[PDB]
């Protein structure tokens, strides 16, 4: 249990960390306008797994 | 002069966003994390 | 004014930040 919440955790950061600098993500901002969502859902997810 | 030039100002914004990127989050959560705990005194002294 | 500036050669716009809530 400790070490598996180590391990989830760092994972998260590793990926939205690097999914902001593609320009998959990058290109939301300049026409939506906002996340719309896309961290709350990443963060609501990352509980629930 | 004409194709170039632009595509200079151009890189600017798409190279300056990585910045901006985090500010509004960072201080869109904070801001709104504060919001969540009461103000008034009589719930905020009930919630001790 | 960075947009604004901007504005007057690209369509590049950044984020503004209102009605917070």
């Amino acid at each position: 249990i400790e070490a598996i919440h180590e391990l989830v955790k760092n994972f998260f950061q590793r990926l939205g960390d690097r999914l902001r600098k593609v320009d998959c993500y990058h290109q939301v901002y300049r026409l939506v306008g906002n996340d719309g969502g896309i961290e709350q859902l990443l963060r609501r997810a990352e509980e629930d797994i | 002069a004409e194709e170039k030039y632009p595509e200079l100002f151009a890189t600017l914004a798409n190279d300056l966003q990585p910045l901006c990127i985090a500010l509004r989050q960072f201080y869109l959560e904070n801001y709104r994390q504060l919001d969540s705990q009461p103000r008034e005194i009589a719930a905020m002294k009930a919630q001790e | 004014s960075i947009n604004e500036c901007l504005k007057a050669m690209q369509i590049f716009e950044q984020l503004p930040v209102i009605t917070e809530s």
